[PDB]
């Protein structure tokens, strides 16, 4: 058995990352050079190593994805701070998988501004590790209570990223799939290609 | 004091992308979430 990861990196549409998806892998055999061998702008295996990956089984893979801005991929790693590792997609500080990124401006761009990706802008406080909000609360930055409306010192929380092509490549779409490796005290039923 | 110039940052940011400068307006959206972080 095969595992779909395909349908996770040339998945049509993507998540928002404030709203980002994850797909649980299972009962499979995966062949991870094949992803390591797309054009990808970012790949950083944290507790384990590409090459090693082919031949180590895991209980599950959890495979996370969302877009977000070229110069916001370095917020996805381990020990980062920022409007996305603070407000919409934190990984922990003992992560073990992998990021890996590339440019989908042609995909995720459109002339007149791609409105359809959000991210969230306020928050009272930070996201804990893989917490996923949702929610859509008007974010009361001053004294007066917001009562439901927008207004002075009362926002809406979630932007448009608004992609258009002709944006700086820091500026550009990027699609991110994070690679969760879970190893339980259970069967290791996700299997490297190598695997043994 | 602060509640007025962020009243009137997140102000530009939307002037900004309604006025066709979506670019700009990205980056004022990274100085508020700064702004927004301080004491």
């Amino acid at each position: 058995n095969l595992c779909p990861f395909d349908e996770v990196f040339n998945a049509t549409r993507f998540a928002s990352v404030y709203a980002w998806n994850r797909k649980r892998i299972s009962n499979c055999v995966a062949d991870y050079s094949v992803l390591y061998n797309a054009p990808f702008s970012a790949f950083k295996c944290y507790g384990v190593s590409p090459t090693k990956l082919n031949d180590l089984c895991f209980t599950n893979v959890y495979a996370d994805s969302f877009v977000i801005r070229g110069n916001e991929v370095s917020q996805i790693a381990p020990g980062q701070t920022g409007n996305i590792a603070d407000y919409n997609y934190k990984l922990p500080d003992d992560f073990t998988g992998c990021v890996i990124a590339w440019n989908s401006n042609k995909l995720d761009s459109k002339v007149g501004g791609n409105y359809n990706y959000l991210y969230r802008l306020f928050r009272k406080s930070n996201l804990k590790p893989f917490e996923r909000d949702i929610s859509t609360e008007i974010y009361q930055a001053g004294n007066k209570p917001c009562n439901g409306v927008a207004g002075f010192n009362c926002y809406f929380p979630l932007r448009s990223y608004g992609f258009r092509p002709t944006y700086g490549v820091g500026h550009q779409p990027y699609r991110v799939v994070v690679l969760s490796f879970e190893l339980l005290h259970a069967p290791a039923t996700v299997c490297g290609s190598n695997s043994e | 004091d602060k509640l007025w110039i962020l009243q009137k940052i997140y102000e530009i940011m939307v002037r900004l992308d309604e006025e066709g400068h979506g670019e700009a307006s990205l980056m004022v959206s990274d100085l508020i979430y700064e702004f927004m972080k301080r004491d």
